[PDB]
This record gives structure tokens, sequence and C-alpha cells, in this order.
């Protein structure tokens, strides 16, 4: 588990790349599992900037 | 002229290896039919495909 921006989300998948799979968490291509995401705003953004 | 069948054997074995290198030029519907080309133009899990 982690927090990521939701342009991201389509670099979380096997094979991929970019700079979260390039240098955060980066997937195996043989990958058997699911992901699951979600828009959390409403607890991860404040004003100012979080 | 009677020589021709001696001539034959060496020209069918010369046709089917000139055949089966011929056909290294091939796509079989992929990108391109040069290996490394493939694997510059695409990433990982397309280039696998083509």
């Amino acid at each position: 588990s982690f927090v990521i921006r939701g342009d991201e989300v389509r670099q979380i998948a096997p094979g991929q790349t970019g700079k979260i799979a390039d240098y955060n968490y980066k997937l195996p291509d043989d990958f058997t599992g699911c992901v699951i995401a979600w828009n959390s705003n409403n607890l991860d953004s404040k004003v100012g900037g979080n | 002229s009677a020589l021709g069948k001696l001539q034959d054997v060496v020209n069918q074995n010369a046709q089917a290896l000139n055949t089966l290198v011929k056909q290294l030029s091939s796509n079989f519907g992929a990108i391109s039919s040069v290996l490394n080309d493939i694997l510059s133009r695409l990433d990982k899990v397309e280039a696998e495909v083509q």
C-alpha cells in the first residue's frame, strides 16, 4: 500500500515504465495479483498543500 | 544434358536454403522483420507480442 496522484495509477501494472514504476514501486512481468485504487482527496488533500 | 540428374540435386538443395534464408526478411504480421528494430520501437510487453 501507498499514496500516488490520480494520473500515476496506470504505472501500477506489469511491464510498465515512468517515474513511479522506474523509481518507487515496480511490479514483475509475471505478476499474479490485483491492483486496487481509489481517489482519497477527502482525506489526503489539505488547503495550502498536504 | 544427361548430368541434369546430379545438377538438379545440387540446385534443389541450394534453392531450399536460399528460400529458408529469404524467409528472415518477412514480417509475418509483425511491425518489422528486424528483431533489434522491434526491441527499439516498443516497450517490453508490446515488443514481446511482436
